[PDB]
């Protein structure tokens, strides 16, 4: 199941996020710093 | 009778291009020597700038079936969809492989694409899969078929990236459509005969000189001349030209009686050309183009004109043969007929004459492998130790 | 095992070293007891 589960989901590179899509990907700790914004920020963490 | 690509074939793999809205194709290609990175080639104006297919020309050496190719990893075929292949470029030798040390064309999960010399490992493998339906897995693959690659490593598709202003061959997890066209076909090459690509020197039709350019004495403007010499210069690389056809698919195939071709000098890299004033010169790659680069060879020294033969697809028959077949080089266009000039180490001009003298007679001898590949070598070094001095002395 | 090679190979070329270390190094905001003394504790599902 694993390996048919990572061929899928490197036959569509989409579901990793626009963070590690692979093109113009910040990366993972910089969508980790930019969500602690996000989530300090009351207008984009809660709908308001 | 549709031909089915098999093993030990001759190919070029190329792709679409849609830069600012229009189709471009493109070449795979890339040069042993220095870089190993591939680079894709422009063949969509053969017309305006010569296609450098030496580099582009790749051979099935071996296909094998996956868990084939597993087992003997653990420890003259057609091919059929979904085996796993090997690619060795011709001019090189190398084979082709997943670098895996990626130059970052933006593109992280992304790994190059280049030339690697040992076969070991699963890198240089490849397993091709139909484009579409139309093509099965286990199918025999037609000669005009579409490819999807995906290497074996990295399971990374062949993918041709937009994202920098230069096109840039990549594995990438994208998919990207390849179309093989059979350039040629060794089996069925006719041994001593004249074949599209070869590297090829124009002896003279009285044994002791050569078509060659000047000396080495550093002057662009006395190498671009063209004349007669004899003596050492026919075992030196100056004399080597390489015979170009004007057809990217099938490029190796017999020449023709009356078909257009463009010669190169190995060395100089620059394409023989007529002049407006008549005068035999070579031009860059660049501003080469059909009517002043095309030259034929003709069977009898006589006017007769054969009209337009039909073009015909596959390895072609037998007709100009190596040693013996006396040709008379004619340029395409202007109809003139080459010969020596007679500005009389002979040095004899090459002109262009309206009906030629009595010897006009051209014999063709067949360069060595290895005496080609030092040519092209030769040139790869001039042009990178030109640009490093220059860089140097600014 | 060369699938599990492989395997391997494929996720470490998908997430980078140095951007798990990042995330790792990332810290936690302290709850802290008020002047009061009540203990101040930001919703903890709200953030990192």
């Amino acid at each position: 199941n694993a390996n048919v589960v990572v061929r899928l989901l490197i036959r569509r590179p989409e579901c990793f996020g626009p963070a590690l899509r692979g093109e113009g990907g910040n990366g993972l700790l910089a969508a980790m710093e930019e969500a602690i914004k996000i989530a300090e920020d009351p207008s984009r963490d809660g709908p308001s | 009778e549709i031909q089915f690509l098999r093993t030990d074939d001759e190919v070029v793999l190329q792709c679409t291009a849609t830069i600012h809205k229009e189709q471009q194709k493109l070449c795979l290609a890339a040069e042993g020597f220095g870089n190993r990175l591939c680079f894709l080639e422009s063949t969509s104006n053969s017309k305006n700038v010569p296609p450098d297919l030496s580099i582009c020309t790749f051979v099935l050496e071996q296909s094998l079936s996956v868990r084939a190719l597993q087992e003997m990893l653990a420890n003259h075929r057609t091919l059929l969809y979904g085996h796993a292949i090997l690619l060795r470029h011709s001019y090189s030798g190398m084979y082709l492989c997943c670098l895996s040390t990626s130059r970052s064309s933006t593109d992280k999960l992304a790994f190059d694409v280049g030339l690697q010399e040992d076969t070991t490992g699963e890198a240089c493998w490849w397993t091709i899969h139909p484009a579409s339906k139309q093509r099965s897995e286990g199918e025999k693959v037609r000669v005009g078929d579409d490819l999807i690659l995906v290497s074996v490593s990295s399971e990374r598709y062949l993918h041709l990236s937009y994202g920098n202003g230069s096109l840039h061959v990549d594995a990438a997890f994208q998919q990207t459509l390849w179309s093989v066209a059979p350039i040629s076909s060794g089996s069925e090459a006719a041994q001593g005969y004249l074949i599209g690509g070869d590297v090829l020197r124009l002896l003279h039709g009285h044994m002791d000189e050569c078509l060659t350019v000047p000396s080495g004495e550093h002057g662009e403007e006395q190498r671009r001349t063209v004349h007669y010499e004899g003596g050492a210069v026919s075992v030196h690389a100056r004399s080597l030209w390489r015979l170009e056809t004007l057809r990217v698919a099938w490029s190796g195939s017999h020449i023709r009686w009356g078909q257009p071709f463009r010669l190169r000098h190995v060395t100089t890299g620059k394409y023989l050309s007529l002049m407006e004033d008549k005068n035999l010169l070579l031009m860059d790659k660049e501003k080469a183009d059909v009517k002043s680069t095309a030259f034929t060879f003709r069977s009898s020294k006589e006017k007769l004109d054969v009209g337009v033969r039909k073009e015909v697809d596959g390895m072609g028959t037998s007709e100009i043969k190596y040693g013996d077949s006396v040709c008379y080089i004619q340029h395409v266009d202007t109809g003139l007929w080459l010969t020596y000039q007679s500005v009389d180490s002979i040095q004899r001009k090459a002109i262009m004459h309206h009906e030629g003298h009595m010897d006009d007679g051209i014999s063709l001898s067949r360069s060595q492998h290895e005496e080609s590949r030092t040519a092209r070598v030769i040139r790869s070094t001039v042009f990178l130790f030109n640009r490093f001095i220059r860089g140097l002395d600014a | 095992k060369g699938e599990a090679i492989r395997i391997r190979s494929i996720l470490r070329s998908l997430i980078p070293l140095g951007d798990l270390v990042g995330v790792i190094s990332i810290a936690f905001q302290m709850p802290t007891i008020a002047k009061d003394g009540n203990v101040v504790e930001p919703d903890m599902s709200a953030g990192f």
